[PDB]
């Protein structure tokens, strides 16, 4: 009943920042990071 | 000569009423059994959902514990078929972001800044302690978890 | 008289073995949806276990920290600690207290070799081989300056 150690600030975030706004496609990112190897001069 | 079937009935009869009280102790001890396996099963289910219980409160503490030695909070998870993501927030001048895992073999982890909903004003206090380019999509290495982690930590406490 | 009674002496077993069989009906239903409670509830907690898991390796290589175990008295609340990365030695484990609440930093060297210690004893204050205390506070800064002095 008794907490020696503080209980989490950082968790009232949770319901306050929108983290599921987005959801993209690792493999994607991981794509458009390299951008093109392949061009006119290839 | 011929036998009234009403004297042959009355063994039929009792054989019958035999044939019942047999089922009814069958039913009687199986009543039994069933009663049984529903006071375990009773208990079961109190173990488990006390169990659940205390393994969820162990992580948060753990969570807390991490939260006020280092400053960082790993809030949820997410898997996509694309990869598994990670929900974070760090310091204490508070920075909300994710990183992603490719769901393959090969490793290097994206970064992804999340910023929406944020102050014009807050806005402008994170740029003035974050690089540029920590506000924008990015990946580093694996090896590289630590040094982005304090990368972050050091950009908030100073 | 008595094939009559007899009659009636089946009639009252009927019943009551239809009464029994309605029962059972009961009994197996509710074995049912506990049945059902069981499975899902063990795998709920199977799935919530790995989940976790995974959560923990993130901090354990965000941070250089694991924290194994938690070792809780009435007194306090401790943890047992490592902190640093393997190749010279680099690994520094502990136990942190919770106790007006104030730190307890306790050392673990008994598992070394005398050339880990010395590698350590040089990289490191001397007073990070001293049970110290301070406040929640400066846990923090605590933190950084073991990880500092590691790599």
């Amino acid at each position: 009943k008794k907490r020696f150690l503080p209980q989490s600030v950082l968790i009232k975030r949770e319901d306050e920042i929108a983290f599921d706004d987005f959801h993209l496609d690792a493999r994607k990112v991981l794509n458009d990071l390299s951008a093109t190897s392949e061009n006119p001069f290839s | 000569q011929q036998i009234d079937s009403a004297d042959l009935l009355v063994a039929n009869l009792v054989n019958e009423n035999f044939v019942l009280s047999e089922k009814l102790d069958t039913k009687a001890t199986e009543i039994k059994q069933l009663q049984k396996q529903i006071d375990s099963l009773n208990a079961q289910v109190k173990e488990l959902k006390t169990q659940t219980s205390q393994q969820a409160e162990n992580s948060e503490v753990i969570k807390d514990l991490y939260e006020y030695l280092c400053n960082v909070r790993v809030h949820k998870s997410y898997e996509d078929d694309s990869g598994l993501w990670f929900d974070i927030s760090q310091g204490t001048s508070i920075m909300d972001y994710k990183l992603g895992f490719v769901k393959a073999q090969v490793t290097e982890v994206i970064y992804a800044p999340v910023l929406k909903q944020r102050s014009t004003e807050e806005l402008y206090s994170l740029q003035s302690k974050l690089p540029e380019y920590l506000f924008e999509t990015l990946s580093f290495p694996l090896s590289s978890l630590n040094q982005f982690y304090n990368k972050i930590a050091k950009s908030l406490n100073k």
